[PDB]
């Protein structure tokens, strides 16, 4: 299937105690591999998974001094935003960022992204063509003029057509048995009585991998979108992925509902039911 | 692999 | 576009010469460079807004600084022969790594020993052969200027009062008149081809001018022979029927 | 450690010729490459830009290549002019040590002569006067090269192109002047190999 | 000034099963701005030596954050998380419940 490579960044300034802290992770699908925090002893970009570590140490070399100076760049940028929109050095404003790729399964690039956020709203992003700029204020059209003055697209657009694809299928190569991989939801239904005549069915979705999931209940095979509690899907911390629904039935009407799990390493979406 | 660039607001 | 000041400068040893440039309106980040023979282009330092951002193989007795109104300047002192070079001033909107620099014209430093080998130059105009106007149907004027130190010449030709770039070549750089000789003079030479009738029409006035860079009545002269300043030499010749 | 080397150092060629210029560096963390020309007089004046992660751009009649893991870079001049001569610069912009402070590197440079192709050679050499000598080797083609001289007495410049474009001519030119007591123009290049069809006139 | 309440989740990250190590989970989604003060709690008592992944966001720029420590649960002891941030009035405790 497709496949995708991000990297996020974040800063936030701390006025009066010192330098921003800037902390850059990135992504391979929903797999993390590499990450950078400035607040460390000597700080360097450091590896979170296996199939990167086989990196030289000019791969790292090269990795440390980019987050380095993007690091700089975000300093100077949060300096810079407190001018455009009239603000005080002494409060607190976070800057985000994400570029990356996304890739088919032939391999070739779906769609670029480029797009950055300041204190929590849009700021500035890269079009689809890699091409343009939309800008959400008259402060981010200052930077969109400067931008196309300085051709800052045209690298972005070359990069992201270019090392972005050609690296992504790099490491999808060296972590196959991985990043390939398709992890199944191990799944089950549990049964809790609320009342002498109400009862909790939760259907639950352990264990998988990457983190997209469908869970639905069903009533007589009627979907109950309106009925269902849904949790956010959540990390398990070892790469692998939870969730669960969750809906409130009459007692003796239990065998009526159906769960439905649809997920990318099944075969064929599940149907499970309570079954005492 | 990131990219190399400078791009200030 | 960037401008910079002085264009030419001749110097002594031990002295000290501040060099100025204005970067184009808008840019907010100054370069300087030096480009010398031996090790070329070089970069010297920058500075951005008026605060210093990267630094090269800078020696300490150079210094520079840029002011709010964004032009800067370049001291070069304790002067050595080593520091003949031409030193250019570059500019660029900010700390972008995506766009390029523009460039001045730069400043040419001469450094010598002792000025007392500064001399202006001597200009004559030989007028064409008429063996030339019979076989061919132009006429070729040259323009020498002889005997000059240092090499900071600028040779123009002025036709009735206007000058003139068509029909004109002049040598890239001049020659040694005694390459034996370590603090030799130097000499050019310059060729303005016209046609022949408008030679031998007696009316057009036709004039060499060297525009010779040397010393400055800021500096001290000694010696009964004219102090050779700044200073522009001609020579001229009238059309022959 | 960032250092930039270019051959060749200089290059004489006919109008017309695709050109080839080559341009290495040692260090492939670069923001970008471009390719700057110097003429004698004005600074430089940035022709082309390849980003970071490009591979090659384009600007008229020239096209560069940009090879980062190899550290090489090509210049491509096609249909080669006179205007195009000049020295050409390439240039690296990349951080020196553990720092954002990007600097520019700059190669050593390759002069390049276009010459024009000579129409119709009439190779002479003539005798000038003063207003109270200097011989004159002109329209000789782009094939002459002049010799300098044997006495260092003997005074010869290198050749030189002129256009009255006026009447879309040109003309090649070369000077010798001295003040020996036993010099005339038809010995004045003596060390010089130049055409048997030189007119000497009586 | 955008402000978003983080969403609380307390889980383990295998079944739960009494006498068997295991890995407590508190995962803070949803949450803006970046500074939020997460704690687990074992009877009340702050569990030190937890550890935390690296500062990532959402699509909609939502931070979210992974507070994970290794514990061996029983039938006796209780476990929760407590987080504090800007949007949230009094500090917000979610107890662990091994089927949610
Ligand atoms: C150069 O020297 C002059 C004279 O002392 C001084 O006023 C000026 O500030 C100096 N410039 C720099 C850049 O040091
Ligand atoms: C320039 O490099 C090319 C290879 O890309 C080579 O074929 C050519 O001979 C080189 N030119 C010179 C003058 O070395
Ligand atoms: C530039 O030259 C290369 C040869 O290395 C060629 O492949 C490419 O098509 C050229 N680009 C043009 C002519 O636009």
């Amino acid at each position: 299937g497709s496949h995708s490579m991000r990297y996020f960044h974040t800063s936030v300034s701390r006025p009066g105690r010192g330098e921003p802290r800037f902390i850059t992770v990135g992504y391979v699908d929903d797999t993390l591999f590499v990450r950078f925090d400035s607040d460390a002893a000597s700080p360097r970009e450091e590896p979170r998974a296996p199939w990167i570590e086989q990196e030289g140490p000019e791969y790292w070399d090269r990795e440390t001094q980019i987050s380095k100076a993007k690091a700089q760049t975000d300093r100077e940028d949060l300096r810079t935003l407190l001018r455009y929109y009239n603000q005080s050095e002494a409060g607190s404003h976070t800057l985000q960022n994400m570029y990356g790729c996304d890739v088919g399964p032939d391999g070739r690039l779906l769609r670029g992204y480029h797009q950055d956020a300041y204190d929590g709203k849009d700021y500035i992003a890269l079009n689809e063509d890699l091409s343009s700029w939309t800008a959400a204020d008259t402060a981010a059209q200052i930077t969109q003029r400067k931008w196309e003055a300085a051709r800052v697209a045209e690298q972005l657009r070359a990069y992201l057509e270019g090392e972005c694809v050609e690296w992504l299928r790099r490491y999808l190569e060296n972590g196959k048995e991985t990043l390939q991989r398709a992890d199944p939801p191990k799944t089950h239904v549990t049964h809790h009585p609320i009342s002498d005549h109400e009862a909790t069915l939760r259907c639950w979705a352990l264990g998988f991998y990457p983190a997209e999931i469908t869970l639905t209940w069903q009533r007589d095979g009627e979907d109950q979108t309106q009925d269902t509690e849904l949790v956010e899907t959540r990390p398990a911390g070892d790469r692998t992925f939870q969730k669960w629904a969750a809906v409130v039935v009459p007692s003796g009407e239990e065998q009526r509902y159906t769960c439905h799990v649809q997920h990318e390493g099944l075969p064929k979406p599940l149907t499970l039911r309570w079954e005492p | 692999l990131r990219v190399m660039m400078l791009a200030p607001f | 576009g960037v401008t910079q000041t002085p264009k030419h400068l001749i110097t002594a040893t031990g002295q000290r010469v501040t060099l100025r440039c204005s970067p184009r309106s808008g840019d907010l980040s100054v370069y300087w460079y030096q480009q010398s023979l031996d090790q070329g282009l070089q970069f010297l330092i920058q500075y951005y807004n008026g605060e210093e951002r990267a630094k090269g193989n800078i020696l300490e007795r150079f210094s520079a600084q840029q002011f709010p109104d964004l032009h800067s300047e370049l001291n070069l002192s304790s002067l050595e022969l080593g520091d003949s070079a031409l030193y250019f001033c570059a500019s660029s909107v900010g700390l972008f790594s995506t766009d390029t620099q523009y460039f001045g014209p730069g400043t040419r430093l001469t450094v010598l020993e002792d000025l007392k080998n500064v001399f202006p130059p001597e200009v004559a105009v030989f007028e064409p052969s008429e063996a030339e106007i019979s076989h061919t149907q132009k006429a070729t004027l040259v323009c020498l200027a002889t005997g000059f130190y240092p090499d900071h010449v600028e040779l123009s030709w002025w036709v009735n009062g206007k000058e003139v770039h068509s029909g004109v070549c002049t040598d890239p750089q001049p020659l040694k008149e005694q390459p034996a000789l370590n603090d030799s003079r130097y000499a050019l030479s310059s060729r303005l081809r016209v046609s022949a009738t408008f030679w031998q029409n007696p009316r057009n006035h036709f004039r060499c001018q060297v525009q010779f860079y040397g010393l400055s009545e800021n500096d001290e002269w000694t010696q009964d022979r004219a102090k050779p300043v700044t200073q522009i030499v001609s020579a001229e010749a009238w059309g022959r029927a | 450690k960032q250092e930039v080397t270019q051959i060749p150092a200089a290059l004489s060629v006919p109008e017309g010729e695709n050109l080839v210029l080559n341009c290495s560096f040692t260090d492939s963390a670069i923001y970008n490459l471009q390719w700057f020309r110097q003429d004698p007089g004005k600074g430089l004046t940035s022709l082309l830009l390849i980003q970071s992660s490009q591979r090659e751009q384009t600007s008229g009649r020239l096209n560069a290549s940009l090879d980062k893991s190899s550290g090489r870079s090509t210049l491509y001049i096609a249909a080669s002019q006179p205007g195009d001569s000049a020295t050409y610069l390439c240039a690296v912009l990349s951080p020196v040590q553990e720092t954002s402070g990007s600097r520019l590197t700059f190669g050593e440079g390759t002069q390049l002569t276009v010459n024009p192709d000579i129409q119709n050679p009439d190779p002479a050499v003539y005798q000038l006067r003063d207003s109270k000598s200097v011989c004159l080797f002109t329209d000789f083609d782009s094939q002459t090269n002049v010799s300098q001289s044997k006495d260092s007495d003997v005074y010869i410049t290198d050749k030189c192109v002129l256009d009255m474009r006026s009447m879309d001519f040109k003309s090649n030119s070369a000077v010798a002047w001295s003040n020996k007591s036993d010099f005339a123009c038809a010995n004045a290049f003596n060390n010089s190999i130049i055409p048997e069809d030189t007119f000497f006139p009586s | 000034m955008i402000q978003r309440t983080p969403k609380i989740q307390v889980y383990s990250r295998h079944p739960a099963e009494n006498g068997k190590s295991n890995f407590l989970n508190c995962y803070v989604s949803g949450f803006h701005p970046s500074d939020i003060e997460v704690d687990l709690l074992k009877n009340g008592e702050r569990i030190e030596k937890v550890e935390h992944s690296d500062l990532s966001f959402s699509k909609d720029w939502s931070f979210y954050l992974l507070y994970y420590t290794e514990f061996t649960p029983t039938e006796k002891d209780e476990y929760a998380c407590r987080v504090n941030h800007v949007t949230l009035s009094q500090p917000k405790i979610v107890k662990w419940d091994r089927d949610m």
